[PDB]
């Protein structure tokens, strides 16, 4: 009924700003919580956010940035039918959190491939590092962390066991929190 | 210091089209045109982004009139189709680097729609 933890977002800085918040007690953050977020221009327009509920007490909201620079600054009022429970601000520039890396496969020297989380007119595109942990399905014990920064988003290596592969990036000049890794894929 | 210096306005038969021309000696995050009439206050009838790729006009406005600046050198157009007889106001073009882009102004020039 009462927001105990102020509200937190990251932004992908593309298209999605991902929030997060945590109210006293059980809330159906869906069925009443109201999430309004607003640019900061002279003709802005209203869009609203349907929330979730992340835990029995906490919430999750999804903002939609269609486009965003480094001089965005967004209003966000998290509503409760008609009581106002929240007012703040949001620069998603500052706390921006990249995709996940994907399309991730295996073709001697051993070849690794996956796809840039976003197209090369976005920012991110430009100084993105990739970082690919190889760990060995059949030993646990090995794993491997290979640094990775070019546009063209693959790795090779040439090192009887089984290894296992996942990718996560970010874009170093933007101090980015650490991508979600790519999905694991497999092989010998 | 930048300079705005607004032109391309006059008299325009109603219905008819008026394309506005303000040019500014560099560019800007926020850009955007105010109409002022006779004892109406500056409204906000159109805005363009920092990056573009996202026009905001007032209802008054919005599919009538359109918002643009060239390449290279930076000039704010505020390009007017249909253009009703209330619309007759000295717009002025203002430029901006944060939320209203109300950084410099540099006068305006006046739109009468005849009769
Ligand atoms: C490959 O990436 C890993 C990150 O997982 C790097 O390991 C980090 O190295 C820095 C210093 O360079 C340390 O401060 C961190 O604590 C290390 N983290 C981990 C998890 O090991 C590693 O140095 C990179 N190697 C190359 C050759 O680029
Ligand atoms: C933009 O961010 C500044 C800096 O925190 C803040 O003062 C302002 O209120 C924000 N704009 C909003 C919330 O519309």
């Amino acid at each position: 009924m009462k927001v105990l933890q102020e509200p937190t977002c990251v932004s992908d800085y593309m298209s999605i700003s991902t929030c997060e918040w945590k109210m006293n007690g059980p809330t159906n953050c869906s069925t009443e919580l109201r999430l309004l977020y607003q640019l900061v221009f002279l003709l802005s327009e209203a869009h609203t956010c349907i929330p979730e509920n992340n835990g029995g007490a906490g919430c999750v909201c999804h903002l939609l940035m269609d486009d965003v620079v480094s001089a965005d600054n967004y209003t966000l009022d998290l509503w409760a039918g008609q009581q106002l429970l929240w007012k703040g601000s949001f620069k998603p520039s500052e706390h921006v959190k990249p995709r996940a890396p994907g399309n991730l496969t295996v073709h001697d020297t051993l070849l690794l491939t996956w796809s840039n989380p976003y197209p090369p007119d976005n920012y991110l595109y430009n100084h993105l590092t990739y970082a690919v942990n190889i760990w060995s399905e059949n030993d646990p014990a090995d794993f491997r962390i290979y640094n990775v920064t070019y546009l063209e988003p693959s790795l090779r290596i040439a090192a009887g066991i089984s290894y296992r592969a996942r990718v996560r990036a970010w874009a170093q000049a933007y101090n980015t929190t650490w991508s979600e890794w790519s999905p694991s894929t497999k092989w010998h | 210091q930048v300079q705005l210096v607004e032109s391309g306005g006059g008299l325009v038969q109603p219905g008819g089209s008026l394309r506005l021309s303000c040019a500014a000696s560099g560019d800007f995050y926020c850009m955007a045109w105010f109409r002022q009439a006779p004892g109406k206050e500056r409204e906000a009838v159109a805005a363009i982004r920092s990056g573009g790729r996202s026009t905001y006009y007032a209802d008054s406005v919005k599919g009538r009139f359109t918002i643009s600046r060239d390449n290279s050198k930076n000039t704010l157009y505020l390009q007017m189709n249909s253009l009703k007889a209330e619309d007759t106001a000295v717009y002025y073009c203002a430029v901006g680097v944060d939320g209203n882009c109300r950084n410099y102004w540099g006068q305006g020039t006046l739109v009468t729609v005849s009769s």
